RNA sequence: CAGAGUGUAGCUUAACACAAAGCACCCAACUUACACUUAGGAGAUUUCAACUUAACUUGACCGCUCUGACCA
């Protein structure tokens, strides 16, 4: 009861959750992971996932993009016609991290970049201006956010 | 879909299974090891680095705020991984072509 | 009845007529694509949808 | 009219303001766990202990039993250990244990039980049936010397009587067999 | 101002360049891994055609056999001759090519005079006003001699602090010590020219780090200095 | 190290046999990746346009 | 004809029991209790203690669960416990362990149902 | 270099004795990945003594930290 001295005992909606790039924080960055072999690029993306949680770093999304099929031509022997002669898949992995330091980034691009196996390319670009984070809402997330303006 | 593709499957010895599941109780320990080594590594520059701010900070208070903010110009940032063989100096590839495929 | 919509966002403001979709739905698609979040059945305001969701759909099929 | 707590908030030492930077629960077993401990802990409002829990003094029950025994933790441990260590220096008990067919043998682990931390259980399941409650109006003492009791029934079975066991009259017609570890010289006292 | 004297030191790193060797017990798992892989495969086009070639042959238009083309790729392999791992620079302990441990991280080392004795140290340069101290730090290449390459720099704060005193000797109120502050950079591209080398630049790892370091001065190298 | 995580298989249900194969690129540089074929090096040629 | 405490439909477990068989398994040791609804706790078995330990390759395997069961069913006929409830979870119920110390419970004579209340 | 301080594997005011515990960590399966769960793995009292229980107390020994000396 709201008189009672235990009143709000049962209150646990402030205990549960209802982007801008700060000078000395990095925003939004996407580590783009190209290899041609698909195991290696998925087992990076794996190992910088678990890096990411044990160093209490935000991992938005990890997801993958699409393969890219590259076919190799090669001149004949003695000609002048291009013959195939092998097809390689391009694959790449991303994983998006968000509340890097500046201070930290210094340590943690050279953890990545140490322990990049071979064949793997490792790319970190600002992708915080692109935007574009279109995700489908679920109902209760979104029955909140209208009540807000209601 | 077809099951033409399927291989038949050999039955494994004794001394195989054995052999396998002796290997990856040894393998488990070995990779706590290198995250033990990974873990220590990082600590070890965190600890170094929040000391040396703290020396700048009494030396000099305006170039302390300077070195911990963002650096805008770190990103983007670009890495291959390793190679198994050094490049060769004098090498000429052959000619060719590429298609890409979407 | 395509298959190419993973995600679909079907909302009318009336709920009499909301509650015939979802009906017609139970009888003609199997319940297995209706279990998980890939048809939301919601009845509010389109209005709404230019706020809450900006960017979000690909393909938007409006029939005022 | 709000009247002010009379003692901290169950949630009042987690801090709202980096609420994204802490760890969850993540699992429905890490919060079980921790929901256990936090009902075992006396509150300042009304809770299901203080109706329904059995009411117990403040003073604490006294022991009328045996002094404990003098034992070295450190030579005890050493040995202990050592044992461990060549249990799994044998790659037939690893083997065992990994394809599911090892066993225990019961009766050597009840003597060892019995003369380890038998007494203690005991004297935990002589409470339960208010033993200590009734015969020593709560006082408790622990069984420091294990007894024997079996009865004779025909001329080749037996039925001991361990704690509390189901035993019909017709099995206890006669004195049963009563047998204990004691030294020569002491005087002991049987009773029932 | 301050009696301490801020010197803007730079750790220029070289990061491997070919896969460092699996262990042994790394071998046996390797080789696990492809076992486990054949077995909860199925069949590639190469197989097929193989099976499909010999129930024909068994019973008996293809040119080309499954078995004969292996072969063929395997002979091209052979005149193929790959890089060496191990450099002739191995072979020879010079410390100043960067041809040499491909497999481990290398660390840029250059001897300096003070007090009229060698010691080498980081390369560094004293701060100056109206300079950040991460620039002090990039100015530091451009004092090397003779130096064409290109340096990433990572972050703006300083990897490390090394402190040290005058022997009794320099020492006074206005110039009584100096703080170092060590900046690491990756080595993307380039070398020194061939007028110096060896009395120049040294490039070690951490475990042969030492050699040069004093034991004051190893001890808050090999803190920022990994060797995964 | 860049063993940190290279030694893998592939986690498919349903896939065909890869072999270790050589990728040796424009500047002679080899790596190790999969092939359909067990072709034990593959050489990528120099592209014509790109002149 | 002992009254159960009915009711607690909303929460998890429940309370309509005499024992409750209870297994408590950790990161290095497993233990199972058997505790009466009050609160008290009837017999326990668990890998801590010497008498078991010694006769363990291993604390934390499949073999010590299904070793604590055995040991625990012996020590429920002697304390007179034949009957008592094991309330898991859904996926403790499908873990191989907690699948064989039911059997090694019911193979040493104790029922993991309990008799329903006469009323009348 | 002494000067004080400190001491259970990562953490813990876990350790009455029945016992060196709990948590975190590591591998594999499941997952695009994470997480969950299942199936497994690695573990610690600095060392010797003191009338003995002594991880606990007293010094000794020993391992770290800290202020000056030493210092380019």
């Amino acid at each position: 009861y709201k008189t009672k001295p235990t009143h709000g005992i049962g209150k646990y909606k402030h205990l549960i959750k209802a982007n801008l790039g700060t000078d000395y924080e990095y925003g939004v960055l996407n580590i783009h992971l190209t290899a041609y072999d698909m195991t290696l690029a998925e087992s990076y993306a794996q190992y910088v996932h678990n890096l990411c949680n044990s160093l209490s770093i935000k991992v938005e999304e990890s997801y993958a993009m699409p393969t890219k099929t590259i076919e190799v031509l090669q001149l004949q022997d003695q000609g002048s016609k291009m013959l195939l002669d092998s097809v390689l898949t391009t694959h790449e992995r991303v994983v998006q991290i968000s509340g890097l330091s500046a201070t930290f980034a210094e340590i943690f691009l050279e953890i990545i970049q140490s322990s990049l196996p071979e064949g793997v390319r490792l790319s970190v670009k600002e992708h915080t201006e692109e935007d574009f984070k279109g995700r489908f809402k679920a109902r209760p997330e979104l029955e909140e956010l209208l009540a807000k303006l209601k | 879909l077809d099951k033409a593709r399927e291989r038949p499957q050999v039955e494994l010895t004794f001394e195989e299974t054995e052999r396998r599941a002796l290997l990856l109780k040894k393998w488990s320990l070995y990779k706590q090891q290198e995250r033990k080594m990974e873990r220590d590594t990082i600590r070890a520059m965190l600890e170094a680095q929040q000391e040396a701010l703290e020396e700048l900070q009494l030396e000099s208070p305006k170039l302390h705020a300077e070195a911990i903010k963002r650096d805008p110009n770190l990103f983007p940032f670009e890495k291959e991984g390793p190679h198994y063989t050094p490049p060769i100096p004098n090498y000429q590839p052959p000619e060719g072509r590429y298609n890409d495929i979407t | 009845q395509t298959g190419c919509c993973r995600n679909l966002a079907a909302n009318d403001l009336s709920p009499s007529r909301i509650a015939r979709l979802q009906k017609i739905l139970h009888s003609y698609v199997p319940e297995e694509i209706r279990d998980g979040n890939q048809v939301r059945v919601t009845s509010w305001d389109g209005r709404k949808w230019g706020e809450l969701e900006g960017d979000t759909y690909d393909r938007v099929l409006v029939d005022v | 009219r709000r009247t002010p707590p009379l003692g901290p908030m169950p949630n009042s030492d987690i801090d709202l303001s980096n609420l994204e930077r802490l760890e969850k629960y993540r699992s429905f077993d890490r919060y079980r766990r921790r929901a256990e401990q936090e009902a075992q802990a006396p509150h300042w409002w009304r809770t299901y202990r203080e109706y329904f829990g059995e009411k117990t003094d403040p003073k604490e029950k006294i022991d009328i039993g045996l002094p404990p025994p003098k034992v070295s933790r450190t030579q005890q441990l050493l040995e202990r250990k050592q044992a461990i260590q060549e249990l799994r220096a044998n790659v037939e008990e690893e083997r065992a244990a990994r394809l599911r067919t090892a066993s225990v043998p019961l009766d050597a682990v009840r003597a060892e039980w019995e003369r380890t931390c038998g007494p203690y259980h005991k004297q935990r399941l002589a409470e339960y049936y208010g033993l200590y409650r009734d015969l020593f109006h709560g006082a408790t003492f622990v069984p420091r010397v294990p007894l024997h009791v079996a009865y004779a029934v025909g001329e080749d079975d037996l039925m001991p009587v361990y704690c509390g066991n189901e035993v019909t009259p017709t099995e206890a017609a006669q004195a049963p067999e009563v047998t204990y570890e004691a030294e020569e010289g002491s005087l002991w006292t049987l009773l029932l | 101002g301050s009696p301490w004297r801020l010197l803007g030191a730079l750790c220029l790193q070289r990061p491997p360049v070919v896969s460092k060797p699996l262990t042994p017990l790394q071998e046996e798992m390797a080789s696990l891994l492809q076992q486990i892989e054949i077995e909860r495969s199925l069949y590639s086009d190469h197989e097929l055609r193989a099976l499909d070639e010999n129930q024909r042959l068994a019973k008996k238009q293809d040119i080309l056999l499954a078995q004969d083309l292996e072969d063929m790729w395997e002979q091209k392999f052979l005149q193929f001759k790959l890089g060496a791992r191990i450099t002739e620079a191995d072979e020879k302990n010079d410390r100043t090519s960067l041809n040499r441990k491909l497999d481990r991280n290398l660390v840029l080392l250059v001897r300096e005079k003070f007090g009229d004795q060698d010691v080498w140290i980081l390369p560094q340069a004293e701060w100056q006003p109206g300079e950040t101290l991460r620039g002090t730090a990039e100015r530091t290449l451009a004092t090397l001699s003779e130096n064409n390459m290109e340096a990433k720099f990572l972050g703006n704060a300083p990897c490390g602090h090394y402190t040290f005193k005058f022997p009794q000797a320099m020492r006074t109120e206005s110039n009584l010590g100096a703080k170092v502050f060590f900046f690491k950079a990756l080595l993307l591209t380039g070398d020194f020219s061939q007028a110096g080398n060896k009395g120049h630049h040294v490039w070690v790892t951490k475990d042969e780090l030492g050699d040069y370091l004093k034991p004051k001065y190893l001890a808050q190298v090999r803190r920022f200095v990994s060797d995964l | 190290d860049s063993s940190r995580a290279s030694l893998t298989r592939v986690h498919r249900q349903a896939y065909a046999r890869l072999y270790p194969v050589l990728l040796v690129k424009q500047d002679g540089s080899t790596i190790h990746i999969r092939y359909r074929e067990p072709r034990r090096m593959l050489a990528m040629p120099i592209d014509l346009d790109t002149l | 004809v002992a009254r159960k405490e009915r009711g607690w439909r909303t929460v998890f477990p429940s309370r309509e029991f005499w024992h409750r068989l209870r297994v408590i398994r950790t990161q290095h040791h497993v233990e199972a209790l058997v505790e009466h609804q009050n609160g008290k706790v009837v017999v326990s078995a668990s890998t801590r203690e010497w008498a078991i330990k010694k006769h363990l390759y291993s604390t934390r395997n499949v073999v010590a669960c299904e070793s604590i069961g055995r040991v625990l069913a012996q020590r429920c006929l002697e304390a007179g416990i034949n009957f008592m409830v094991y309330q898991p979870t859904p996926w403790e119920a499908a873990s191989d362990s907690m699948k064989r110390l039911q059997s090694a419970m019911t193979e040493g004579g104790v029922v993991l149902r309990e008799p329903q209340r006469i009323y009348e």
